[PDB]
């Protein structure tokens, strides 16, 4: 039958890329930096707490002035906090209370937001009046919203339950692209620095880089074994890390094409839901269900230090622009920075 | 006031029975924790007022004996302070299951404002601070300086069962309005008659007398409010089962009318 | 990449007797809970059977109870399946599931239209 | 000088901001949400506009918001998404309760019931939720046992040794068959509730009463004991 | 239906493959580097003063 021949021919591939990978790892990331010194005990303190959420905080997006920051509760509502001073700047009502992801404009101008109405909301914040209102309402996708990235004022990267990824032009409403080739629920997404590529990792146990030009999956990377809930790309744009519900964080190369460095610990076994590297890279930050954040060396695999504070579980993570604060949400309506 | 006497020995003999009575339970609750029974009952609550009427029946021998400054001061210091944490203790939890079980969204803001802010814990503080004060400024100045005890206690006991009489209908793990009226009108006509008897009297032996309308008083909100508890978690254990609370409650709240 | 692979499928006359086998690779297998799917012609994916961890939890459909039997080796990342008295309509491509998480109870999506923890399966045919 | 005018306009919006939110938190807390779950089949749609038609209310979620006897209620389907619900199930880990809803006359897919009933009950993030069993279709369930066609040991060989629990109504003009298959259903999807609930949450199961009213007044009772419940066990009373 | 997709499977895998693969030694070098290079600039990493807020 042809579908058998179909899959020898999958299997061979798959069996060549496997032996191309393997004959191009000549070392490891932990047998090259073992010879610098670790980093100290990292000790963060709660500098701020964001209070005023009603329902669980699902996620959240810092502002590219590393002042602002927005985020999305599951009561259906958009929370814009002046970080510095605590004050609130902007509560946006929404439609459906059903929110997963939420967004900040790289130009401050607008933010997005999208859940189980398979929608994704934007709301013009600098308008003439004042007054924070929907602007366009994106349209398309048959699964939830879980992630969604402004590539500028006019595009934006929603990823979705329905296993496909999608690039819309804000102005006209429409999908320029869509990224297919996933077989699981799409659940995080992270620009490269560049903009020009973006990884997506799904709950097929797969991340998949993609080029927002041509729409097209350059590559594929397999280190994990189960659903992938985040991911976030190296400063360098080079490396990417994800998390998985299989308790461990793997840092994948893009350059190499295969896994370079897992961070995974023997007492360790809930999920992981949101991960952010540091400005310079050292350090990985992770949150996990059982309440922490966990930091991570990103070099050398050590657990630096613990995020502890959060009643329930951590579902959102974020990095300032200019590292110099990170801000964790979680499920007990509570928003807290630390550095 | 003789050591050997047979109303002395008789009320010494009734202590140590209420004594001997109150340990069981608190080795009966410590026991059996982490079960629906304790729980309902107060939880540390309960415990906080068995310690309290261990220490007020340990101190009931030191009001027999020969006069003296030390003995007076207890006599004011312990047991109306037992009697007041007691009964505000067994009001407010009638007030938490009242509460829980109805008024809840009769009254939604007014309970956001009482489990916000501490209330099953404020209330007692402040009740704790109000008895001490009034204590001190009644010792400042036998009848008149017991009245204004006896009056707040009262007063106590009338709100706890202007709470609890609406919870006829309570679940039977949940409702104590047969123990408030019970403890009410006994603590009510003891104090009468107690009072009474004060001025109308030889003035020797009063103090017997006295005392034993304080271990009886103390026996009856203690055996009272614990005894059935220990009775059922004893004699019956499939009546004290997480499951059979469930049923319950479910039972109470869905009749079939 | 998480893998199962499935054989043992074939003809079989009624009242016959089977066994399948399931090798995983790409995943710690002692960590998640396995289970048995089967896809009847014209009909949906339909639970069969599952098994702990460790094995000691184990529970059928009501149909092959007493007929089919769960196992699993966590030596050799393998889950066999013994199916006994095997009657015609139990003529289904039987697929070999895991749960997505591990050290998780309850499994979701395992009889989902599409489902990346799952075999290829194999073809299990009862004719006389 | 102009820093103390931006602070001043900044705690001005704040406090609007927030006496909008406290405003809205009054509602919300007053609000009771309901999420249904079943199968195609299970009949979630007649029970949503039987409770629309009842009390006048109300895409990706099939929203119904309406009052009964002055209590907010909010009762949503989720349709729409795809066959994998392991990721947006997690959104309703705070729902006040979940309307399970099964059809009790398909011998054939009652097994799938039983395992999402399982799947349900059993997450860990839906592992303080009570569930609410509506048992759909009795009419077709009593046309199916007095036939005789199709018999529940066919699927279930658990029935042959099934007897009808004492605790049972005996509702006028009932076959002892069919309510020893209704109840034999009833107690096949209690045993699941009982196995693993350890006094977190429960189950209340109603064998649908045709078509009438008392099935509204038995998702109010359950959500009424339920926040009764709720309430005892925040008090630490239970 | 699945002809096809398994056609676009195959298709995709041919194009996934076929690249350039540099060794994980010299990206693990770039890495480290770039990670050293940046090490002055990361607040995190570096405990800031509190004047800097």
């Amino acid at each position: 039958s042809e579908l058998d021949q179909l899959r020898q021919e999958a299997e061979q591939l798959k069996n060549q890329i496997r032996d191309a990978r393997k004959a191009c790892a000549d070392a490891t990331l932990s047998q090259i930096t073992n010879n610098i010194d670790p980093v100290g005990r990292i000790q963060m303190r709660t500098r701020r707490t964001l209070r005023g959420h009603l329902a669980k905080i699902y996620a959240m997006h810092w502002g590219t002035d590393s002042r602002l920051l927005v985020s999305a509760s599951q009561d259906g509502k958009l929370i814009i906090w002046d970080s510095y001073t605590t004050n609130k700047v902007h509560a946006i009502p929404l439609r459906s209370s059903w929110v997963m992801t939420c967004a900040y404009a790289p130009s401050g101008n607008y933010v997005a937001c999208g859940g189980l109405d398979n929608i994704c909301s934007i709301y013009n914040l600098k308008t003439r009046e004042g007054n924070v209102r929907v602007s366009r309402e994106l349209a398309g996708h048959t699964g939830y919203l879980s992630c969604c990235r402004f590539l500028d004022d006019n595009q934006i990267v929603t990823s979705s339950g329905d296993t496909t990824c999608a690039l819309w032009d804000i102005e006209t409403g429409q999908q320029t692209t869509t990224f297919t080739g996933h077989t699981g629920d799409v659940m995080s997404l992270s620009l490269a620095p560049d903009t020009r590529l973006f990884v997506s990792g799904a709950c097929d146990a797969s991340a998949k880089l993609w080029d927002v030009r041509e729409g097209m999956c350059r590559q594929t990377f397999t280190g994990h074994e189960s659903d992938i809930n985040a991911i976030c790309f190296f400063p360098n744009g080079n490396a990417f890390a994800t998390g998985s519900d299989d308790a461990t964080c793997r840092l994948f190369d893009l350059r190499a094409d295969q896994e370079l460095m897992t961070y995974s610990h023997d007492n360790i076994i809930c999920g992981i839901t949101s991960v952010s590297f540091s400005k310079s890279g050292r350090l990985l930050l992770a949150g996990y269900d059982d309440f922490n954040c966990n930091v991570w060396d990103a070099l050398k695999a050590d657990r630096a230090g613990v995020l502890a504070g959060h009643d329930n579980r951590v579902s959102c993570l974020g990095v300032t622009d200019d590292g110099m604060a990170v801000a964790t949400g979680s499920w007990d309506s509570f928003l807290k920075i630390w550095n | 006031l003789e050591w050997h006497e047979a109303p002395t020995i008789a009320v010494a003999l009734l202590a140590a029975l209420g004594f001997l009575s109150t340990l069981a339970i608190l080795v009966i609750f410590w026991r059996h924790f982490q079960t629906p029974i304790v729980r309902s009952a107060g939880g540390p609550m309960c415990f906080l007022m068995l310690t309290l009427l261990l220490v007020a029946y340990m101190v009931v021998p030191v009001y027999v004996g020969p006069p003296k400054v030390s003995t007076c001061l207890c006599r004011q210091a312990l047991f109306p302070l037992c009697f007041t944490i007691c009964i505000s203790c067994i009001a407010v939890r009638s007030f938490q299951i009242v509460c829980a079980f109805k008024m809840a969204s009769r009254f939604p803001r007014a309970y956001s404002y009482w489990v916000r802010y501490q209330g099953p814990y404020v209330s007692m503080a402040f009740i704790t601070v109000l008895k001490m004060v009034i204590v001190v400024i009644g010792m400042l100045a036998y009848r008149n300086s017991l009245l204004f005890n006896t009056s707040l206690d009262l007063l106590l006991s009338v709100v706890g069962f202007s709470f609890a009489y609406m919870g006829k209908e309570l679940p039977t793990n949940y409702n104590e309005a047969k123990f408030i009226t019970l403890s009410m009108t006994f603590y009510f006509t003891s104090s009468v008659s107690l009072c009474t008897f004060m001025s109308a009297y030889s003035g020797v032996l009063v103090t017997i007398v006295d005392l034993l309308v304080t271990v009886l008083n103390l026996l009856a909100i203690s055996l009272g409010y614990f005894g059935p508890k220990c009775y059922m978690i004893l004699f019956y254990p499939e009546r004290n089962t997480p499951a059979y609370f469930n049923s319950m409650i479910q039972g109470y709240t869905m009749r079939r009318d | 990449q998480v893998q199962l692979q499935e054989s043992g499928g074939g003809l079989v006359q009624p009242g016959g007797s089977l066994r399948l086998s399931c090798a995983a690779s790409g995943f710690t297998f002692s960590n998640y809970k396995m289970n048995w799917v089967r896809q009847a012609p014209g009909k949906g994916l339909e639970w069969v059977s599952d098994i702990s961890q460790s094995g000691a939890s184990i529970s059928y459909t009501g149909s092959v109870k007493g007929r089919f039997t769960i196992s699993r080796d966590n030596a050799k990342n393998t889950l066999y399946l013994q199916m006994n008295s095997l009657k015609p309509e139990d003529t289904a491509v039987y697929y070999c599931a895991r749960c997505p998480a591990p050290f998780t109870r309850d499994c979701f999506d395992v009889t989902s239209t599409t489902y990346a923890y799952r075999g290829q399966g194999t073809q299990v045919t009862v004719s006389s | 000088e102009d820093q103390r005018n931006e602070e001043k306009a900044q705690r001005e919006a704040n406090k609007k901001i927030e006496k909008q939110l406290q405003k809205d938190k009054q509602v919300y807390r007053a609000t009771h949400r309901l999420l249904l779950l079943g199968a195609d089949n299970s009949g979630k749609s007649t029970i949503v506009k039987q409770m629309r038609i009842l009390h006048g209310g109300s895409s990706g979620i099939f929203e119904t918001k309406f009052q009964v006897d002055k209590v907010n209620f909010h009762m949503f389907d989720v349709g729409g998404q795809r066959d994998e619900r392991r990721k947006w199930i997690q959104c309703f880990n705070d729902v006040t309760a979940i309307i399970f809803v099964v059809d009790s006359s398909d011998y054939n897919r009652l097994q799938e019931a039983l395992n999402d009933f399982k799947s349900i009950w059993n997450n860990r993030w839906l592992r303080t939720i009570s569930v609410i069993l509506f048992l759909n279709k009795q009419d077709l369930l009593a046309e199916k046992v007095l036939a005789g066609k199709s018999k529940i040991e066919d699927y279930f060989p658990e029935f042959a040794r099934y007897t009808t629990p004492e605790d049972a109504t005996p509702e006028p003009g009932e076959d002892p068959r069919v309510t020893r298959a209704k109840y034999f259903i009833r107690d096949e999807f209690l045993r699941i509730s009982t196995a693993s609930g350890d006094g977190r949450h429960y189950c209340y199961p109603h064998f649908t009463c045709a078509v009438d009213t008392q099935n509204v007044k038995f998702v109010f009772d359950a959500v009424t004991d339920i926040i009764i419940k709720e309430n005892l066990k925040d008090c630490g009373l239970f | 239906a699945s002809i096809a997709q398994a056609r676009k499977l195959v298709e995709q895998l041919k194009m996934e493959a076929n690249i350039d693969r540099i060794k994980v030694s010299k990206a693990a070098a770039d890495l480290m580097a770039y990670c050293e290079a940046h090490a002055k600039e990361d607040p995190l990493l570096t405990p800031v003063p509190a004047s800097e807020n």
